[PDB]
DNA sequence: ACATGCACAGGATGTATATATCTGACACGTGCCTGGAGAC
DNA sequence: TCTCCAGGCACGTGTCAGATATATACATCCTGTGCATGT
């Protein structure tokens, strides 16, 4: 029974080290993660099918993020994603 | 006749949370009607998923799916 | 330290005589803060001791009391 | 002159057998009692003895409640196990979950238990007795021992309040210090034992306390006749026995006051304290 | 307190708490009363009824906000059936 | 078949009482054993350190 | 003669020292197995 | 695609921060209420 709990916890103890989070709040945050995942993945799939592609590349994920997230949110998200993919490629 | 179990005090509290200062006495029966229509829409979908799954028990996920289907995503389950 | 308290100054004399006699002492206090101060003093005059107070956890209690009773090197508790 | 309850897989010392008797009579005649043998004479065994006697003769096998300090529970559980092997003890300490399960052992329908019951003696702390008083109050108890009864020396203690409200036929307090501090704290125990006969602290004060408390505190004259009358009032309810009669073998203590003058710093502090008035 | 002030105190009380505002057993009985029109002898997870309640209370609270603005627009401080119907009207729930 | 299933339901229901009683009695006893049966230690670390020091002494060394 | 203001009665509240209990959330250890990772 | 093992998940456990009453003493704050004085 898989959940993004673990990771929510690692991020929390990175951003507010002495603060915990409740079980209910963990549930809500996990739901948040699943929802955003779904939305981005789905928009990406649509973009792919619309351009007659059959693959969801980094560039699909980027454009999905730019369609979905607003303003500064979108910009910062694009930035983080690009940084991550760059580091991955380097390694 | 279980609808009137949604009490005048219960409706009053919800109107208070919604920032309402004074409540005309006809609101209580409208609110019951509105709530019943909303519940019917969600429960019909929840039961539809339940039947499809060949279950006899409505689960929390069936309700969460029904709410998402209706643009009222419910976080926490 | 040992002279800024009249009691402590008189306890010093008495503990020297008790030690030279081969007596073993339970030494009782009404304040655990004082238990701390003393803990020092005993280190200075280099006497062996145990401690049991309301901070001392239950199985640790059992352990300490058993020591004092098993191993005659300990002079004060 | 009863016999060691035969259900008792040990032999009592003389005084525990005289003490057994006392508690057997204090039952037959409806009275309660404080057993106030000086600290270390074996109070536990006499209590367990009464309960076993009850069983053997009156076939009343339960339920018995022992309340005790938390620290003492294992000792009690082992002593019960040793001296009455046939007695099924139910430990009643543990997390909420542990206790919830154990509550399922409480037979509330049988007024009086017989041998094959779920449990005979329940053993529990003062703290639990008070937190779980909701539950304890439903039960109806056939006898009750409070050990280290000085725990309920205050009539204003939640602890005395709770335990006084338990439906029990018979209470036995164990404490080698009926009084320590005021005499008030002896009224507390007497009222707990027999709330009928010691129904009013104020009366108690007026008639006995203020004399005896002034004879100590301001060296007034002790009214011999009043004091004798108090002893009288206490006599059928309290048994006290002292080591010099029954554990003779120990040699005595030597006590020494060792006097100390304040050092300089001490004094200059003491006096600022005094000047702050 | 001068009249109308206790109402603003009650509003504050209800806006700072997170508790559910409908009683649990009345709501549960309404859910089952509706459900048996769609299929008889339905069972419900305990958590499913709570999910419905949270969604239902959130819906009604949001509706009352929109209702309030309809009243205030008409220069009233009292909400009325008309205000609910306009809110439902413009939301497209009609 | 329906009568057979009714008989089978009596059988399962009869068995449920035995199955419940067995687990209830076992878990009741396990908890008495959990509390009364008990008493041990934790300075396990102290014991380990003592053993390590003894092992070090068991080695003659002139460095 | 009536009303208001000011001090007794004795109680509840309060200050300070560790004791005696406790509870639930966090951290840590254990076991294990499947799916993240290898690389052709 | 065949292969591997370790990261993570389920499960116990244990402990300790803040909380529940309190013996040991006493001064202090509180305010119901009674009495006296003034209008």
């Amino acid at each position: 029974k898989e959940s993004y709990s673990v990771y929510v916890y690692k991020v929390l103890k990175q951003v507010h080290p002495d603060t915990g989070i409740s079980s209910k709040a963990m549930g809500i945050m996990n739901s948040f993660v699943n929802d955003i995942f779904e939305r981005i993945a789905g928009e990406a799939s649509r973009l792919a099918h619309y351009n007659k592609r059959s693959t969801i590349t980094s560039r699909e994920i980027q454009t999905a993020v730019r369609l979905l997230l607003p303003g500064e949110l979108a910009k910062h998200a694009v930035s983080e994603g690009t940084k991550a993919v760059t580091k991955y490629t380097s390694s | 006749d279980n609808i009137q179990g949604i009490t005048k005090p219960a409706i009053r509290r919800l109107a208070r949370r919604g920032g309402v200062k004074r409540i005309s006495g006809l609101i209580y029966e409208e609110t019951r009607g509105v709530l019943k229509v909303f519940l019917e829409n969600v429960i019909r979908d929840a039961v539809t998923y339940t039947e499809h799954a060949k279950r006899k028990t409505v689960t929390a996920m069936d309700v969460v799916y029904a709410l998402k289907r209706q643009g009222r995503t419910l976080y926490g389950f | 330290f040992v002279t800024d308290s009249g009691k402590l100054a008189k306890l010093d004399e008495l503990l020297r005589e008790l030690k030279e006699g081969g007596h073993r002492v339970l030494l009782y206090f009404q304040m655990t803060r004082m238990i701390d101060l003393m803990e020092e003093y005993l280190t200075y005059r280099n006497y062996k001791y145990c401690r049991l107070d309301g901070s001392t956890k239950l199985e640790d209690r059992r352990d300490t009391v058993a020591d004092f009773q098993t191993r005659p090197e300990i002079f004060i508790f | 002159e009863v016999a060691q309850p035969k259900l008792l897989n040990c032999q009592l010392k003389e005084y525990q057998l005289k003490g057994l008797n006392w508690l057997v009579n204090l039952y037959e005649q409806g009275i309660n009692g404080i057993l106030a043998d000086e600290m270390g004479l074996g109070k536990t065994v006499q209590s367990i003895s009464v309960m076993a006697y009850l069983a053997e003769r009156y076939d009343i096998w339960g339920p018995f409640l022992v309340v005790a300090p938390a620290s003492t529970l294992h000792n009690w559980q082992q002593e019960v196990s040793k001296f009455v092997p046939d007695f099924k003890v139910l430990p009643y300490w543990g997390t909420a979950a542990d206790r919830k399960v154990l509550r399922k052992f409480w037979d509330r329908k049988h007024t009086t238990y017989k041998k094959d019951s779920p449990f005979h003696v329940m053993i529990t702390s003062y703290q639990l007795v008070v937190s779980d008083v909701a539950y304890f109050q439903k039960m109806k108890w056939q006898y009750m021992i409070l050990d280290e009864a000085q725990a309920i020396k205050s009539s204003q203690s939640s602890r005395w309040k709770c335990l006084l409200g338990f439906h029990c036929r018979n209470r036995l307090l164990l404490t080698g210090t009926p009084i320590q501090n005021n005499m008030q704290e002896l009224w507390a125990l007497l009222h707990f034992i027999m709330p009928s006969l010691f129904d009013s602290h104020d009366e108690f004060s007026e008639w006995f306390s203020k004399d005896i408390e002034s004879h100590a505190q301001s060296n007034t004259k002790l009214n011999e006749d009043q004091l004798k009358r108090l002893h009288m009032i206490l006599k059928p309810f309290m048994l006290r026995r002292v080591k010099k009669h029954v554990q003779k073998e120990l040699g005595d203590k030597i006590e020494i006051d060792v006097f100390c003058e304040l050092s300089y710093r001490q004094r200059a502090m003491y006096q600022s304290l005094r000047n702050q008035i | 307190y001068r009249p109308g002030t206790v109402a603003l105190r009650e509003i504050r009380r209800y806006q700072k708490s997170t508790e559910l505002l409908i009683r649990k057993l009345p709501f549960q009985r309404l859910v089952r009363e509706i459900a048996q029109d769609f299929k008889t002898d339905l069972r419900f997870q305990s958590s499913a009824v709570m999910a419905l309640q949270e969604a239902s209370e959130a819906y009604l609270v949001g509706l009352f906000e929109d209702t309030n603005l309809c009243a205030i627009h008409a220069k009233r401080v009292t909400i009325m059936p008309k205000d609910i119907q306009l809110a439902r009207r413009i939301r497209g729930e009609r | 078949l329906s009568m057979r299933r009714a008989e089978m339901a009596r059988r399962r229901r009869n068995l449920s009482e035995k199955r419940n009683e067995e687990i209830k009695m076992e878990t009741v006893n396990k908890l008495l054993k959990k509390q009364a049966p008990r008493t041990t230690r934790r300075a396990a670390q102290a014991a380990a350190a003592a053993e390590e020091a003894e092992e070090a002494a068991k080695q003659p060394k002139r460095p």
